RNA sequence: GCCGCGGUAAUACGGAGGGCGCGAGCGUUACCCGGAUUCACUGGGCGUAAAGGGCGUGUAGGCGGCCUGGGGCGUCCCAUGUG
RNA sequence: GUGAAAUGCGCAGAUACCGGGAGGAACGCCGAUGGCGAAGGCAGCCACCUGGUCCACCCGUGACGCUGAGGCGCGAAAGCGUGGGGAGCAAACCGGAUUAGAUACCCGGGUAGUCCACGCCCUAAACGAUGCGCGCUAGGUCUCUGGGUCUCCUGGGGGCCGAAGCU
RNA sequence: CGAGCUAGCCCUGGCCAGGGUGAAGCUGGGGUGAGACCCAGUGGAGGCCCGAACCGGUGGGGGAUGCAAACCCCUCGGAUG
RNA sequence: CGCAGUGAACAGGCUCUGGCGACUGUUUACCAAAAACACAGCUCUCUGCGAACUCGUAAGAGGAGGUAUAGGGAGCGACGC
RNA sequence: UCCUAAGGUAGCGAAAUUCCUUGUCGGGUAAGUUCCGACCUGCACGAAAAGCGUAACGACCGGAGCGCUGUCUCGGCGAGG
């Protein structure tokens, strides 16, 4: 829904918030399984490898399933949908019959009460998970594995969801949230629907700190520097690039591609 | 919809004498019902304008009555409004 | 004054002869009413001439079928004061 | 492809044909001088919610009516905001033609836009260029839709020709 | 050999006198067919305001073999981020 | 009752009109605090996941226990038009 | 008519950009190489190294008033180290 501020100050005016009609009535997350420390940490063996990440609220990691297939034919009702930090879509918290207890990446629709499973056998609707052979061509679905048994790997991105497109021997052809074709295996579990909190596009930040709550720091323009510091660096008094725009490493960034050529991952890509 | 019964229902139930069909008193109490029953439809369907007119028909003849009740009546006309749950 | 007059034969300009009107006046300019039923009550209109509101819903207001009495404000008549 | 052309596409394998798939828009025939809607306007099929209307039965209320300054709502297309979509078409824009010139008319492309949602905008040859309600004043002709002890009679609606009258 | 200065990040702690302004939400009334909305009352938001601590270092004067290898004075910026 | 009542001390001078930067912020420790950097937001571009990209001879790790509404690079820098 | 790959649109314009320049007209003042409003032959603006605006913000740079003053006419006396 995305609550808009009145302008009682600059900044406050441009800012927008979150519904939270979500999630309700569950906050504190779950003790048991949810909590990990999470270690913040902007970068490896002592180099700062990822720029401009820093700073934003501490926080706690919640441990969620993307491999369901270990509870196939158990229900689960869902027991409520909960706030995560770490990730754009909301998590549902959900009690299998099994008494064992998972988060879910909550997918659209989802509602506290409702049940929900996974398996061959499932019934083709929200939140249950299936192999895509099972999956009837057309549906959207989400929380996609990429190669049979190796967790969800596509579409958990607020909002996200991938069409079934086609069959084709093991595998079956899907249609990604980027507008890529990719034939994935058959056995590929995917959970039926969409992600939801499809809002969470439409957050204006609103301001410069909040960009510093979510640890990111300042991001320091190319030219801005100097030569020694980048490509672009130099000049006297401001600067059209000078040919052609490239990152501080040097390599350039418009239009280059980037994807490796050999790649066996191709032949199973056609976008 | 409404059906013969829930109609029915209302009409026995807000007549002045078994068999009164008609009447101001009763006139009201089917509108006030279909009004409802329609008050909530556009509440889902907002962009539904044309149904929207007719309410505002009924919504005036409504008016319309009660006027002439009241005039005549101030008696049974609390009544009914009191017993029907209406003046916004 | 309005329509218009004068480009070599002008009853329209200028003079002249004659003629019409009014007369100790006669003309002009200004302004009011009139003609103007051209703000229309008396007395105009809106298909195409200028004029129907893009269309609904309804507030104030305007207006109100048939019949019987009560009042008599509008309305009519009489006298009288004033005018 | 045109008036004839040229731009353009095509031996890097097009057009023409076949099979398999993707996607968006608009619904042929029925379809009419037809119907519905206060207007704007509304057209493949299905289901649900919902408005107005018509006929018959003479059962009920008993003048509870007409109109409506202002207010309030709706209001084609174009256009605007945020986000989605984008096959076809297409302002702008570019190419080829024509021409004295051609910022056009014709041809090859083509971006918004056209579509969805949500919110604005409020105009129009928004035209019957004819405000609403009522009563009254020849009929003829064909048509849609209802009701009848259905060669016909009656009620509601849509056209044509025209008494009186008006112009 | 150095990050016991300085720059960033990580882990765990501590700090911000007192004033002012008064968002949203509630409650109530008014409103309507329902609404939108408007009204009080409550409420207590913000890289909100004044201003100590604390952080700073704008302008001027002083210092200039200094109190000082960057200091003193008046003035000034931030002060729940 | 005084010339005088925030009687001492702490304690804003105001107005009109341009240029630049939207904004609070950051900086040349020790001559520059700004019209510089940052910034919410706009666009282009790469990346289908053993991601691209970075550090590393490697193993490894960051990215991210994230997965296109997400991550890297680049430019403009609220908003309006 | 010649050349080009194509010849600057909107909007700005003696500007942080104008050399000639103190351009020229207007405003402001007793007097204005600054300022403000205009006019363009723009030496050498112009669209995301953005174009033109913009409420509010500013220890930012320019131009006027009013208040007040030892800044000054022009200096004098006094206190302390």
């Amino acid at each position: 829904a995305v609550k808009k501020f009145k302008p009682y100050t600059p900044s406050r005016r441009f800012m927008t918030v979150a519904d939270f009609s979500e999630i309700t009535k569950t906050e504190p997350e779950k003790s048991l399984v949810k909590p990990l420390k999470k270690t913040g940490g902007r970068n490896n063996q002592g180099r700062i490898t990822v720029r401009f990440r820093g700073g934003g609220h501490k926080r706690l990691y919640r441990i969620i399933d993307f491999k369901r297939w270990d509870k196939v034919g158990i229900p689960a009702k869902v027991a409520a949908i909960e706030y995560d930090p770490n990730r754009s879509a909301r998590i549902a918290l959900l009690h299998y019959v099994d008494g064992e207890k998972r988060y879910i990446i909550a997918p659209d629709g989802l509602q506290v009460g409702q049940q929900v499973v996974a398996g061959p056998d499932a019934p083709i609707q929200v939140g249950n998970a299936l192999p895509l052979r099972f999956i009837p061509v057309g549906t959207v679905v989400h929380a996609v594995e990429l190669e049979p048994k190796k967790g969800a790997k596509l579409a958990r991105a607020a909002g996200t969801s991938a069409q079934i497109q086609g069959r084709e021997g093991d595998y079956v052809i899907l249609r990604l949230p980027s507008g890529e074709l990719r034939k994935v295996h058959g056995e590929c579990y995917a959970t039926v629907g969409a992600v939801g909190n499809a809002d969470h596009k439409n957050i204006v930040l609103g301001k410069a700190g909040r960009s510093r709550w979510l640890g990111r720091r300042p991001h320091v323009r190319g030219a801005a520097m100097n030569p020694v510091d980048h490509p672009h660096g130099g000049g006297e008094g401001r600067a059209p690039r000078g040919r052609p725009p490239a990152s501080p490493w040097g390599w350039q960034t418009k239009g280059l591609k980037t994807r490796k050529r050999r790649k066996p991952s191709s032949r199973f890509i056609i976008a | 919809p409404i059906t013969k019964e829930e109609k029915q229902k209302v009409i026995q139930e807000f007549a002045r004498f078994p068999g009164d069909t008609g009447s101001t008193e009763v006139q009201v109490a089917l509108l006030t019902l279909r009004i409802n029953r329609l008050s909530e439809h556009l509440k889902v369907h907002k962009k539904d304008h044309h149904s929207h007119r007719g309410l505002l028909m009924m919504v005036g003849q409504r008016r319309r009555l009660l006027r002439y009740l009241q005039r005549e009546d101030p008696e049974r006309y609390r009544a009914l409004i009191e017993k029907l749950g209406i003046r916004g």
